[PDB]
């Protein structure tokens, strides 16, 4: 995709994952687990409720065909006023099934932006305190405990709280 | 290898498919189908008001009185006026209708009638008016337009007929009127005496007139006469005046529109069902939030936007990956 | 702690706000409107050149010379045509005006005529012209349209009357004549002494004719009797014939078309004031380089597109964040 | 945002930077201060311009209503008429609301991929003679008066140049 | 310096332009032009079918039968018709043809007529038939319409007039008439005898009647007086019934439908080459397999959707850069 | 562009790359030469296949001019037609028009994501055993011959083989 997160550097997408559109996995001593980022997939969702209520919106001031009767004499009117009608019908047929085509394009492109993103908003705070491996995760230098892995998913990682610890491990 | 974090999409047991410009059937593990494609085969009532079904009769067999049209002959207000293709009970008496489609379209805004009797038969004392044919039969016995009078001569005369009526009804009202043209001049003395007849229609905007014309023609119902209906509305406090020496279809009644707003007549075969809508299609009727629908263009009532689309499907969710 | 350099971006004090599919009512640092949603609520010159304003005449009541019209028995070059919903002046004598409509659209391409005095009411000798009627009076005495001719019995004799015109002004001409239906035969005989007459009119092209109808219809100002009005275009270099043995009522004048371009009918009540514009609404003026505007759809002269919109605000700059 | 930058990691815009659209912000001995980056605001104002322009353009082919007249036996052309000169304006109305709800959406992401080109393209000339801090800073690993400022501003960095400054304080 | 890796992109020679929303004129190195501009500038066979060629004659002219349109007499399946903007060979004897519009429609669904000989000229016994006229000259003399019977005096009688047919033809039949409106009562006399004629006409659903109307108008091919042709289409198994006492023109032929399917006019002034399409403008044949064209809006057969557009390239490669 | 690869940081195309529309630059003791990527070319082929043949399809229920007369007493009638026929006329032209610019400038962006993530994915992959030079290339901390750059190009290139030559080199 555009973005190059789903379907792409991050490989698969997780059935574990049931409660949100992104977010975590941790893997410590504690064990390991799931857990959905609730800011990005609730930006997301007011993002996609707002799109779909505009697509719907745009096309209500649409074409009414309204019943009307012709003699054998008034063929052309009566050509004429099938020619409008059926007219305006393939025009919003053409608005409706292109809107829909283009912003389902879109739609799929703007999740692959706001994976990127929490990608990147982690790793920007994580710095070289972890490995990136290039498939979603980051490895670290130094243990991080369920509070420390709670520290990164709401943006809250001490970087020079284990600086130290991960320059000794990253330098051997 | 050490403690790790990840970072991950949703994917769930979802086969809901969506196209885009530069890729189609892509499943996504959420989606929201905006098009309603289903009905209920029936036609129903429209907010509790049933249609007019006018079964096997025509608009000009009801407003004129088809003897087989008798059950329309008081209606209470409609919804929608449902008319078959084709029905069998239109002109019993051959001919023709000035301006018929003006009149459906002006049906489209109109939900009621009052019909008022504005020419009461038995003040034309002066003619004959139990005039029928066998193509208007009823019991074996020959009739007429129940709406309308034939003039026709008395104690073999023809005196000039003259009729006229001031609309103090409160609303607008239809009013029909017709000329006979008879298919040989035998009938014309028959039933007229006179020749060289005239039926004149006058109100303060109409100015029309008529020469019936004698004239060989193939039967219809039997007939080769013919019978010219016109119509016109009569303004509020206005008056219209008939006046001839033959061949004048007098109406006895007009309509005076008693309810308007948004109608329609449906061309349709089928028969009111024991049911309830809010929007009414030829094919049955649409109960649905949806926004758009495929099932037909002519609908009647409160209703999403027809398209001629097969599908109408919106991702909301991401791709749906393995 | 070291030197720092710092990417970023503009904000401002904009308050100005824009919609997109994903989200409504974003502030942005710079943005465009689009949408012209002002004009005067004044009617105006039109590039200096004024509309034809009718006051309280109609089209009719103009072209055939209501009295109560006579400041438009000669008008110069229009811009436009404005014309009240329901002019007073019009056919002062009652009856009717035959593809009126078609007439009035003609009108918004021509923006000047030349009257032309094609059958000078003076060289019918053989009849009375001084007919009038106290419908069309000026100050307490009966009198008529300006432009038309109501030829009427001489000395007791109505003989055959004939007038022809070849149009040799240069331009198609617009032409007019009608036939007086009585409203009974003392009329008729008083008016025109014969009985079974007709109005016989033929170019080239038209071979339109009348018998007029004598019949009872209710008063309008004040009379029963109707005249029915009719028209054509007659082109360069052809002849017109006129011919009747009573109820016509011939043109005095043709129009010939002397300035074709575009122009218009506006309905509107209001009156012209002293002001000048490029583009006009029946609401009022539009003054703007705006490509869009939501004023009113029918507009005259070079105009901004019409759109239904209430705000069309395109984002230039970017998202202010504080 | 699409790209992740304005309202993203970059958190805040400068009220401080008067004459551009994205820019800079500098730190050192010699003090601080705001500069417009011109070659990258000036390619955006090219393409916005072309923007206005082609919307506009594509809508001066619109439908325009033409007054015409009916009879009261004419309602079924009346009605034909009215049905057909609101429907092009309906089609119109469609067209323009539409067309400015899409760029507009696109004009946002544009500027936030401008800003984002703008910090990778000084992300990577700089390397790692720089921290990269996560919020459109770098801090140097070195002093960078204001000829160095000025290089970095218009692409004439010099890596090489304080390679070996930064590598002594970076590895420290 | 060690080994290196680079990531890059294709470039190439094309210097094929493309437009955005965000710039114009844009080189990339692959595109794809969607709009066919070009046409061989001849009329050609569709689907090797021939247009019907009618040269300087209208589709009235044909119809009727002026004898300058003789080559049109038996005409075999076409696949549209060529009609010039202005045919000289129309109305040989001037006059007017009421609904000409509707028939000209009517004829965008025929592909075909089997001329059929319904009222054979010769069963008029009671009447002279070898009435012409010299503006329908032949050789110098006299003719007139080959379809059509002008019935005049015989023996200076014109008894009563009838006729009529049974539509046993298998399908629709297309049939004319007209009536003749003299100049003055020395042509009427002499031709027709009687005064205060008429010519009626009635099918199951038509009544349409006439009296001639004579009356001074300009020459028009010589003459001044007129005839005024009128149509109906006959369905299958009714009848149509001719009854006249003056001044009918009579078909002598009717013109079944024999093929219906989507043809046209085309107006052009043109004339059939050797070639062969699948579809015809006005302009000249396109031979395409583009989605777009931009020739011309009047197409006829299997053809791309006309735009206005001057150009339509779809980008399909990458911006192209040195 | 949208991406910042394409006449961004990788400045210029490749006319020594024949056969395909992204791809490769080899340099090592073996020699030097190009080579096209075959599967994001053969991915962005079958979009670009996809979205010209969909730009087509939702314009194949377009407005036909269907031949009509009318008599000098219908002019309104005959108004009505040619404002009818000449508005959906144009109303496809705008359609035909937009759809056109506006997917010709996805396509170009679609182009510029394709490159820049082809070039993400060898990053990603080759990491720190390489130097990232700015302009689309990878400088080896190591010798990597016609077999090793075979694996990068087929995204099997084996950072572990490599990564204590890299890392000697690399710190010295
Ligand atoms: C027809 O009937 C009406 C009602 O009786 C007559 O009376 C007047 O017409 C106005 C029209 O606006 C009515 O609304 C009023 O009720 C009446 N006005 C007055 C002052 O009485 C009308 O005159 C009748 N028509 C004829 C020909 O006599
Ligand atoms: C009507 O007047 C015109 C002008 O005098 C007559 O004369 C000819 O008609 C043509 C039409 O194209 C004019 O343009 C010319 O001026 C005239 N031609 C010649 C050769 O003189 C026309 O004849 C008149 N009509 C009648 C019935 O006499
Ligand atoms: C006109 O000719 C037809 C064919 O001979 C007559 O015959 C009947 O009409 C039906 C119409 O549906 C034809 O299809 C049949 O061939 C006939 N039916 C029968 C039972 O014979 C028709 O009667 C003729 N019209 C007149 C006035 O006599
Ligand atoms: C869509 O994809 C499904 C499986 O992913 C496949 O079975 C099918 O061929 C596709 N749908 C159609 C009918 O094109
Ligand atoms: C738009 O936002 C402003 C402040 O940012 C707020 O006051 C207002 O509610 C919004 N506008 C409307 C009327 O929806
Ligand atoms: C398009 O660009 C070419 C060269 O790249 C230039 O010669 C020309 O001015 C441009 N085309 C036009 C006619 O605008």
């Amino acid at each position: 995709g555009l973005f190059g997160a789903i379907a792409g550097f991050i490989e698969g997408g997780w059935q574990g994952m049931v409660d949100g559109w992104y977010g975590y996995h941790h893997s410590n001593d504690q064990g390991s687990g799931y857990a959905a980022d609730k800011e990005s997939t609730q930006k997301a969702f007011d993002g996609i409720t707002n799109k779909v209520n505009s697509v719907i919106e745009k096309m209500n001031t649409q074409f009414e065909a309204v019943g009307k009767e012709f003699s054998n004499l008034e063929r052309r009117l009566e050509n004429l006023n099938k020619k409008m009608e059926d007219g305006f019908l393939d025009v919003w047929t053409y608005n409706a099934e292109l809107l829909v085509l283009m912003e389902n394009e879109r739609t799929l492109d703007f999740h692959d932006s706001n994976v990127k993103n929490l990608y990147d908003k982690v790793r920007m705070q994580l710095r070289d305190n972890v490995k990136e491996l290039g498939n979603g995760c980051f490895e670290f230098y130094h243990k991080c405990d369920d509070e420390c892995m709670n520290s990164v998913k709401n943006g809250t990682y001490d970087y020079p709280k284990y600086e130290e610890e991960s320059k000794l491990n990253r330098n051997e | 290898p050490g403690d790790q974090i990840c970072i991950g999409y949703h994917a769930n047991n979802s086969t809901e498919k969506v196209d885009t410009i530069l890729e189609r059937n892509v499943t996504v593990t959420h989606a929201k189908d905006i098009l309603e494609k289903t009905h209920n085969g029936k036609l129903c009532k429209l907010n509790g008001i049933p249609p007019l079904e006018l079964g096997d009769c025509s608009i000009a067999g009801w407003l004129l009185g088809n003897p087989e049209c008798d059950r329309l002959l008081s209606v209470p207000e409609w919804s929608y006026i449902m008319e078959k293709e084709n029905p069998r009970d239109g002109l019993c008496y051959p001919g023709s209708f000035n301006d018929y489609e003006e009149l459906k379209h002006l049906l489209s805004s109109v939900k009621h009638f009052e019909k008022v009797k504005i020419l009461p038969k038995d003040r034309w004392t002066q003619h004959t008016t139990t005039g029928g044919s066998r193509a208007c039969a009823v019991s074996g016995n020959p009739s007429f337009f129940r709406n309308m009078v034939w003039l026709t001569e008395k104690g073999s005369n023809y005196p000039v007929a003259k009729g006229s009526y001031n609309n103090t009804s409160g609303e607008q009202m239809l009013i029909i009127w017709g000329v006979h043209h008879p298919n040989d001049e035998t009938e014309q003395r028959t039933l007229y005496q006179n020749v060289g007849t005239y039926v004149s229609v006058g109100t303060s905007t109409l100015n029309k007139r008529s020469t019936p014309e004698i004239a060989t023609r193939p039967k219809v119902n039997g007939l080769g006469g013919r019978m010219e209906f016109s119509w016109t509305l009569l303004d509020m406090w206005d008056t219209i005046n008939f006046e001839s020496t033959g061949n004048l279809i007098a109406p006895e009644y007009g309509f005076k529109i008693s309810k308007r707003g948004s109608s329609g007549i449906m061309k349709t075969e089928g028969t009111l069902e024991n049911c309830e809508t809010k929007c009414q299609t030829p094919l049955g009727a649409i109960n649905t939030t949806l926004p758009f629908h495929n099932v037909h263009p002519l609908t009647i009532g409160e209703c999403p936007k027809y398209v001629k689309s097969e599908k109408l499907v919106l991702a909301t969710g991401l791709r749906n990956v393995p």
